[PDB]
DNA sequence: CATACAGAACTTATAAGATTCCCAAA
DNA sequence: TTTGGGAATCTTATAAGTTCTGTATGA
């Protein structure tokens, strides 16, 4: 009694789960909310590209629930998919079946992101030198990443961005007079993992932030560090986080978007005396439309438009 | 009250000019008209004052849009009925009737979206992946609110001006508690 | 070959209508 | 097959902040 665009869903769900390498609960819940999707008229009479969407945002709304750091880009990556398709039928799902999805789980994230960054061994594209403890890099980054969440940093960005600076700047600080020399596009190519455009711009806020905070202590205040010389008191900055970011609110820390120079406008003022009723006079309208000659030298070059 | 009034920025209205028209013909007869059958079936109109554009359709029916007040809207709607009626259509003013209103306003402080998402979570769908604002559905008055962190929001679906001031007065005490 | 700036996609509401697409009962 | 019921494509406006193009200017 089953369709059969069902029981192809059902397969294809099953599949991106084994595929995902999930541990075995997920495979059940998920199949179960295409099956609790497929209940509404909406849904059974989706197109093509929304069935396929369909699969992966069940297998989402799962990972999101038990905390599994599967990003939306990520997924949309392997099943080949429009990220937009899946935005529109990932929120149209969740709110059809009243759930209640937790957000991405960003620790998560950092653990299994930062292990994928080839810079536990020394190969041919990483030197020695370069080669960084993964429990020390872990530990570093969660706390970058942590203190960027706090200084309104991750708010409204991408977060993946957020966790390739918060990397870079672990990594960095573990050994600064040899990786200082070395930038955010060197680190993430012999790391072996794509450069998200948005690292840049986190960077250097994090940086910024981390500035601020050195601020609040006198003998590195009296140093007038800049964003290169900062980055060897990182480990010391950390140990103290929780205090140096309250000593800073206390003293303007603000998300960055509202750090910005006001705009200077002249149609401000929004007053007004249109009452909708006004006369429409005959010259007013006569403006907008064209002459006997417009009309005529418009004809004459459509009338040779073709062949 | 918070002491701010949300700006309207955008009405969309609708009428019947309760006459068929030739697009063709108002494509080539008037100045400020755009028309592309193969892109989109309607004649795309513009006025400078109030400045607004209209979707006119072959049925007679037009949409209008860009207007800041309900008047503008009234008077944009009424010029390009006009327009129609002087390019040879027998055009009349019918059932005219607002669609959609956006209002936006700034509360001058950061809000925590994170945290909005997790108190008013039965309203709230903040997907940072997707989209940088927080989509805050009202119920009471059926309204959508797109707040940012920065502290400045966006009031849409309104059919009448009070509604947006509702919504802003509704949810001020959300983002200030 | 640096970076800097413009423009547009994403999100929300909303109407218009031809046309496609995907499922349902008859 | 025929009809019906939806949802989507194209387009318009507008605020908001982020992401990411495509282009252009001083070396
Ligand atoms: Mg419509
Ligand atoms: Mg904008």
């Amino acid at each position: 009694q089953v369709s059969r665009s069902q029981q192809r869903g059902l397969r294809r769900v099953r599949d991106l789960c084994r595929v995902l390498q999930l541990p075995p609960t997920f495979e059940d819940t998920a199949v179960a909310y295409y099956q609790q999707a497929y209940r509404h008229s909406g849904i059974r009479a989706a197109r093509l590209q929304k069935k396929e969407v369909l699969v992966g945002c069940c297998v989402l709304i799962t990972c999101r629930q038990h905390n599994w750091p599967l990003t939306m880009g990520a997924i949309c990556t392997l099943l080949y998919a429009d990220l937009d398709v899946f935005s529109s039928t990932y929120m149209q799902i969740v709110k059809l079946l009243g759930l209640d999805v937790p957000s991405l789980c960003l620790a998560e994230l950092v653990k299994t992101y930062c292990s994928s960054f080839k810079l536990f061994q020394a190969s041919p594209s990483v030197p020695a030198k370069y080669v960084e403890d993964k429990e020390k890099m872990l530990s570093r980054t969660m706390q970058l990443v942590e203190l960027a969440n706090e200084t309104w940093l991750v708010t409204g960005r991408h977060p993946l961005p957020v966790i390739t600076a918060a990397t870079f700047l672990a990594w960095q600080s573990l050994q600064p007079a040899d990786r200082l020399s070395c930038s955010l596009a060197r680190f993430c190519k012999l790391a072996n993992v794509d450069l998200p455009y948005p690292a840049s711009s986190r960077l250097q806020e994090l940086l910024a932030v981390l500035l601020r905070m050195a601020e609040q202590l006198a003998w590195l205040r009296v140093l007038r560090l800049d964003k290169r010389s900062v980055v060897k008191h990182i480990g010391d900055l950390l140990q103290h986080r929780q205090s140096l970011v309250r000593s800073a609110f206390r003293d303007l820390l603000l998300p960055p978007c509202m750090l910005k120079s006001p705009k200077r406008i002249c149609p401000v003022p929004p007053v007004s005396t249109v009452t909708g009723d006004e006369n429409i006079s005959d010259s007013e309208i006569e403006q907008y439309l064209r002459t006997p000659q417009e009309v005529r030298d418009f004809q004459r070059a459509q009338a040779a438009r073709q062949a | 009250p918070s002491g701010i009034v949300p700006q309207l920025q955008n009405i969309v209205s609708t009428v019947n000019l309760g006459c068929k028209l030739d697009l063709k013909t108002i494509a080539l007869r008037a100045r400020n008209a755009e028309y592309n059958p193969k892109r989109f079936a309607a004649v795309i109109m513009r006025i400078r004052e109030p400045r607004t554009t209209a979707l006119i359709f072959s049925s007679g029916k037009m949409v209008c849009t860009g207007a800041k007040s309900e008047e503008q809207s009234r008077l944009a709607a009424r010029k390009y009925a006009r327009v129609v009626q002087k390019l040879g259509f027998p055009a009349k003013f019918l059932d005219f009737k607002i669609q959609n209103m956006v209002g936006s306003c700034d509360v001058k402080f950061p809000i925590r979206l994170e945290g909005l998402v997790l108190t008013h979570q039965q309203f709230s769908s903040y997907e940072p992946e997707l989209f940088p604002g927080l989509i805050y559905r009202m119920i009471k008055p059926r309204i959508v609110l797109l707040i940012f962190v920065s502290g400045k929001v966006v009031l849409t679906g309104a059919k009448v001006r009070a509604e947006i001031y509702e919504a802003f007065e509704n949810i001020y005490p959300i983002l200030k508690g």
